[PDB]
């Protein structure tokens, strides 16, 4: 099943469990007030996204390697704050670096689609 | 009232019945006799 | 994600925002109004707003 | 294509199952079953007036918001409009139905109470078989009844009497989609470990179900359908006295 | 209902519903064959007629 | 979490678009059609639920009880208003039948109690 | 009552499809077992089919015990009404008769209900074969 | 649409035993205690007395049109 | 047969049974001659009483 899983293609799609957009301009203070915040602590914006412990068992997967992956694939423009493994929750927050949040959902739906991660 | 073992002999005098008011080609001739009663016309006015 | 028509005599696939306008519902609250009977529908807000954000 | 071609659940005394052509058109073409009718068709301008005289209001005039609660109204497919309760005058289309004061027995109803809607067809081209009424545990088609049918061609007794009477109405194939049956009065409706005990309609005889050929086929129940379908081709090659007057 | 189809709360169609099919008999056949065919027919009568009045006489109308 | 709905222009029944406002760095619903502003309420402009869990019980009108189609059963009684009958059912909605649920909607007239077990 | 705990590799309900359908296959193969130990050596199928000129041991089975499940496009019969395979059942019933497993053989005789599943699995073999015989007509002239 | 004179299989004579049943079953007996009666005792000729069906009155309240 | 009146209005003239063309009818029909005839009436005719007509 580690040879299944390196072979069988995995998207965000499948992945993801849920994801949001909060418009949080203050870094250090956030709408989830999560423990990350603190972790972290410029896009005014930040996109939040929650995985699912049954995929990321069935997987196997290491956040750390899907941070280091979306991290590869989307270059310096995107900064991703992991949450570590502290519960059943994961969190990735997305924040850009320097057209608006138009743009940020048209690169949420292709991060959603065809990563491949 | 009703027999549950009459029954089968009641529904077939029922279909008796059904069939010898009705027929076979009884959707023909009403489709025909309705166009050629109101459709026709129904059609040229 | 968004709705388009195919129509007699016509060569295009127009929207349906645009389609009410030219009927004359140029307003979104009464095209939603009409597009929905139960208004209390967000699955509807992200299943329809490409369409009227395009239109 | 193996799908139109292929036989469909919604046959259920329509069309008969087991007579089909043979050679390279299978299942396209069909032969009538016995109680299997068609609806002629009928103006809905009265249904729209008895709506009218009664409480059903137009879409136009309604305020919008409040067409949240209530139920919608189809005729013919094409909306008229809604209406808050569709309880008890669902029951007053069916008894006028069954009286055909002023809705026909051939114009169908139909109640989406999963999504509230309900629409009525006036038209024609539905296809229709006659069913039993039952309301209670009991049936409605009593002793007296068939009393007067077994004393036909005396007192006149016809079958659309009866329907008149309003123990039998024909059945189209939404209706009968939407309503339950009950396969005996004998056997199913009597009391016993009950199944669902909330029987509507009642089937006049299983055997009905067949067509033309299968009428003469014997003991169905026993052939195999390759079989059965092999007969009821060859009934029209069964050679005989075609006409009474063929000198 | 395209919106609800999407959701799938509503479960799709079927082309092989025999309750979503209708039956044409030879009513509706023979009334639409006449109906186009009378369109014809009243093309030719008008046409006899228009070319009678270009002509400045009177239509005759059997 | 929760979804967020449209903010409404009033004067001119219309959509608001969340554009920012840098100079206090705060969220503001404005039209596009004419100049009307409202405050954002919450942080949250656009939230996608991916595992598809919504609540069927809403979802599940009360009109049901009454069709004779559908079984009825004893075992459970009404919570509300105590009444034994009960009608037992499928989601009849895609993407949930493959976990078959069963929800009771009590028969009893004027309660309109629905539940899963 | 949601006790079952389904398979991994398939849902829920392509694991409770997988069990009735073993169910039902465990049945019949042990229904016909019965039958072809007790067919009373005395038969004139049990001596034909022996003999190999004829007919199946299966076929005893359903002309003798019983028909058994009949299967359309590899599964069972679907609900063509809505969430039913038929009005004469209630809604929502997953039952072997109402799905299309016959209860009887050939000599006792079928309900109308379970001889419109057979009318079924022969009008999806006729159309097999109308179709096979002329796909393999062209697909033979084409190698010609 | 007559009655064939002789059984099929045996070749019993049948063509006057087709009026007399008629008239047995007019006289009211049951008819196969009047088939009995006549004494058909074989049933591959009791079949022919029992279920032939009479066309030849249909073709005769056709009026004669070669006269 | 079929006829029709006509209305026309140059003065008003008004020209009542036209013959437009001759229509065709299936047996034993509301219009047909074999309607309301029984065996007696139909086999005189020359006609089968059991045959079941419509085309
Ligand atoms: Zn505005
Ligand atoms: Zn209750
Ligand atoms: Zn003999």
């Amino acid at each position: 099943k580690d040879i299944l899983c390196r072979l069988e293609h995995t998207t965000l799609r499948k992945v993801t469990a849920n994801t949001a957009i909060y418009y949080d301009p203050n870094p250090q203070s956030t709408v989830v007030a999560e423990d990350q915040e603190w972790v972290n602590v410029i896009s005014p914006w930040l996109l939040r996204v929650e995985l699912d412990r049954k995929h990321m068992t069935d997987r196997k997967l290491t956040m750390e390697q899907i941070a280091e992956k979306i991290n590869a694939g989307f270059g310096d423009d995107l900064n991703c704050i992991f949450n570590d493994d502290n519960a059943e929750k994961l969190v990735l927050r997305i924040r850009i670096m320097n057209d608006d949040d138009v743009f940020l959902r048209c690169i949420e739906s292709n991060m959603l689609t065809d990563m491949t991660l | 009232e009703i027999t549950p073992d009459l029954w089968q002999e009641a529904c077939w005098i029922v279909i008796s019945s059904y069939f010898d008011e009705k027929g076979l080609v009884r959707q023909q001739l009403d489709s025909f006799d309705e166009f050629i009663q109101m459709s026709v016309q129904r059609i040229v006015e | 994600q968004r709705i388009v028509a195919t129509l007699p005599y016509i060569k295009q696939e127009v929207p349906i925002i645009i389609v009410f306008r030219a009927l004359g519902f140029v307003s979104d609250r009464d095209i939603l109004e009409h597009i929905i009977y139960d208004f209390e529908d967000p699955e509807m807000m992200e299943m329809v707003k490409p369409s009227l954000d395009e239109a | 294509l193996a799908k139109p071609r292929q036989l469909h659940n919604t046959l259920w005394g329509m069309v008969c199952p087991a007579e089909t052509p043979e050679g390279h058109a299978v299942g396209l073409v069909k032969n009538l079953a016995l109680m299997a009718y068609i609806s002629v068709g009928s103006q809905p301008s009265p249904i729209l007036e008895f709506l009218e005289e009664w409480s059903m209001e137009n879409l136009e005039e309604i305020s919008p918001a409040a067409i949240a609660d209530a139920t919608k109204i189809f005729v013919n497919g094409c909306w008229v409009g809604i209406h808050k309760d569709p309880e008890q005058l669902m029951n007053t289309l069916r008894k006028l139905r069954r009286q055909m004061d002023i809705i026909v027995s051939e114009v169908s109803m139909i109640r989406d109470i999963r999504e509230r809607e309900i629409r009525i067809y006036t038209d024609a081209g539905r296809i229709c078989r006659p069913l039993l009424i039952v309301e209670k545990q009991k049936l409605l088609l009593k002793k007296r009844h068939i009393d007067q049918l077994k004393e036909r061609e005396y007192n006149n007794y016809s079958w659309q009497d009866l329907v008149a009477s309003g123990v039998v109405e024909y059945i189209d194939t939404l209706e009968e989609e939407t309503v339950m049956l009950a396969m005996t009065p004998d056997d199913l409706q009597e009391k016993e470990v009950a199944y669902c005990s909330t029987y509507t309609h009642c089937e006049i005889h299983p055997s009905m179900i067949l067509g033309v050929c299968a009428s003469i086929i014997p003991f169905p129940d026993h052939n195999q359908s390759p079989r059965n379908t092999y007969q009821s081709a060859m009934g029209k090659q069964a050679m005989g006295v075609y006409i009474t007057n063929f000198h | 209902r395209l919106l609800l189809a999407a959701l799938g709360r509503r479960e799709l169609d079927d082309r092989d519903h025999y309750g979503n099919k209708r039956l044409d008999l030879a009513g509706p056949l023979l009334a639409f064959l006449f109906r186009g065919m009378f369109k014809n027919l009243l093309k030719e009568v008008r046409i006899y007629a228009q070319k009678f009045i270009d002509r400045g006489k009177d239509f005759n109308l059997e | 979490p929760g979804f967020v709905g449209i903010r409404f222009c009033q004067e001119c029944n219309n959509m608001l678009y969340p554009k920012e406002d840098k100079e206090n760095r705060i969220l503001l619903y404005a039209c596009r059609n004419c100049d009307y502003q409202q405050e954002a309420d919450n942080s949250c402009i656009y939230v996608n639920k991916i595992t598809h869990e919504v609540d069927e019980l809403t979802q599940i009108i009360a009109d049901v009880s009454q069709d004779p189609t559908l079984p009825r059963t004893e075992d459970h009684p009404c919570q509300k208003c105590g009444h034994k009958e009960a009608v037992f059912f499928q989601s009849h909605s895609a993407r949930a039948e493959d976990a078959m649920r069963l929800y009771y909607v009590c028969t009893a007239p004027h309660c309109g109690h629905r539940w899963t077990e | 009552n949601n006790e079952l705990e389904p398979t991994p590799g398939n849902t829920l309900r392509q694991t409770f499809e997988n069990q009735v359908n073993r169910i039902l296959n465990d049945a019949r193969d042990k229904t016909g077992s019965s039958a072809q130990k007790s067919l009373s050596e005395y038969n004139n199928f049990k001596s034909m089919v022996v003999s190999g000129a004829k007919g199946s041991k299966i076929n005893i089975s359903q002309v003798i015990a019983v028909v058994g499940q009949q299967n359309v496009e590899g599964k069972r019969i679907p609900f063509g009404f809505k969430h039913r395979t038929l009005p004469h059942f209630i809604k929502d019933d997953y039952g072997p008769e109402s799905r299309g497993f016959v209860e009887n053989s050939y000599l006792a005789g079928l309900t109308p209900t379970e001889f419109f599943f057979h009318a079924m699995g022969g009008r999806e073999g006729l159309i097999d074969t109308a179709v096979k015989t002329a796909e393999t007509g062209y697909i033979q002239r084409r190698l010609i | 649409m007559i009655i064939p004179v002789r059984c099929f299989t045996c070749g019993k004579i049948v063509g006057n035993k087709w009026e007399a049943y008629l008239g047995l079953l007019q006289a009211e007996y049951t008819e196969g205690d009047a088939l009995d009666a006549l004494g058909l005792k074989r049933y591959c000729c009791r079949r022919m007395l029992l279920a032939h069906v009479d066309l030849i009155e249909k073709l005769l309240n056709y009026a004669p049109l070669e006269k | 047969p079929l006829y029709v009146d006509i209305t026309k209005t140059v003065l008003q003239t008004q020209h009542q049974k036209t013959f437009i063309g001759k229509i065709p009818i299936m047996l034993r029909s509301t219009y047909c001659l074999l309607n309301g005839l029984t065996d007696r009436d139909l086999c005189e005719l020359n006609e089968c009483p059991l045959d079941p007509g419509g085309y």
